[PDB]
């Protein structure tokens, strides 16, 4: 078994490195030695662990559209195998999960996971895999608008990726993490370098998905510094990068179309911003994601027939799904609407709602 | 919206 576990961890670098073609050379490799060892209960779960891994990445790279997913029978396969977990086993399991419920919107379930991960870390002797945890854990932070905490993570996965070579990968999607952060801090002349880094990075690998997503992140600067035309530019080649290299069915593509539908309203085109609504909501529902389909309908509630009664009740749900940071851009949105509108009262009662969910965050 | 951490 230790030759059979070696592979395995070699498996693991390729996939941190984003070196698919190597990843399934090791895949293929394993599963051969799989076939005649046959006789490891413990080696049998890290090889489940770590094909739920490999599917995470291609998953990633390759977003797949009926049939019952890769990925829920290897996690069954994986839930299975519970009882009796120890060492270095355990803060994988604990980790891979994590990063699965992370990727299902199942925030709190992945902070639970990352937790019992981070117990274990004195286990990892592996820099780079350290490095893996604190970038996704600062990711995570970074979603729940823990800044600090965020911060504190991100810094130590940036070091570590950048005293290596070849995990340009992640130190674009730390840059990522670390401009964000600047603009939860309402300094989006902070955040544009670490993206405009990111998306020379991003071209000179020729990734297009970490090009779109350098250009979301960029058009929320100027969103941020009210430069619509200039949002509104960056949400458009973002969306056209997404869709003309395969990720025209990347759930994440909706982020994009959320903002730029928003960033259209705010230029006062109506009837576009009602077309692009309406196309992110039709895609949302296609792709089987709730959360998005709901912040596209508070869009479209608040800014064409103000369904107010609606506004309320998408915001307790996304607090019911420990997503506050967007309880509080959407109620930012209705507050102002309805202060341009000089509808005060009502105004008042979603800068209430703001100030609500901002003492929610704060209170970690 | 958040932005995109990949």
């Amino acid at each position: 078994s230790s030759k059979v576990g070696v592979k395995i961890n070699e498996w693991y670098k390729y996939i941190r490195l984003f070196s698919v073609p190597d990843s399934e050379i090791l895949k293929a490799e394993v599963e051969e030695e799989i076939r005649h060892m046959k006789e490891d209960h413990d080696l049998l779960l890290y090889y489940s662990l770590m094909c739920f891994r490999h599917q995470l990445m291609l998953d990633y790279l390759e977003p797949k559209t009926e049939e019952r997913p890769k990925i829920s029978d290897l996690l069954e396969k994986i839930e299975s195998s519970q009882t009796d977990l120890k060492g270095i086993l355990e803060y994988y399991f604990n980790f891979f999960r994590g990063m699965y419920e992370f990727e299902q919107y199942e925030y709190l379930n992945a902070i639970s996971f990352y937790k019992q991960a981070e117990r274990k870390l004195s286990l990892v002797a592996d820099e780079i895999e350290r490095a893996e945890f604190h970038y996704k854990v600062a990711e995570i932070y970074y979603h729940m608008k823990q800044t600090h905490m965020s911060m504190h993570h991100i810094v130590q996965a940036i070091d570590s990726y950048k005293a290596h070579e070849n995990y340009t990968v992640r130190v674009i999607q730390c840059s990522f993490v670390i401009g964000l952060n600047y603009l939860d801090m309402d300094y989006p002349e902070k955040a544009i370098p670490h993206f405009k880094n990111a998306l020379d990075k991003a071209r000179e690998i020729d990734m297009s998905r970490l090009i779109g997503s350098s250009l979301y992140n960029l058009g929320l600067c100027s969103f941020a510094e009210e430069a619509y035309e200039k949002a509104s530019e960056y949400f458009k080649e973002g969306i056209r990068v997404y869709q003309d290299n395969g990720y025209e069915h990347s759930n994440r593509i909706l982020d994009i179309l959320l903002m730029l539908t928003k960033t259209t309203f705010k230029m006062r085109n109506h009837s576009e911003g009602i077309s692009w609504c309406a196309h992110g909501l039709s895609l949302s529902k296609n792709l089987n994601d709730e959360i998005m389909a709901k912040m596209f309908e508070f869009i479209h509630a608040l800014y064409v027939d103000n369904d107010n009664e609606k506004l309320n009740s998408i915001l307790n749900y996304l607090e019911l799904k420990s997503m506050l940071s967007d309880v509080e851009d959407l109620a930012s949105d209705a507050a102002k609407y309805y202060n341009e509108k000089e509808d005060h009262k009502v105004a008042v009662a979603y800068y209430e709602k703001v100030l609500y969910a901002r003492k929610q965050i704060q209170r970690g | 919206r958040r932005g995109h951490t990949a």
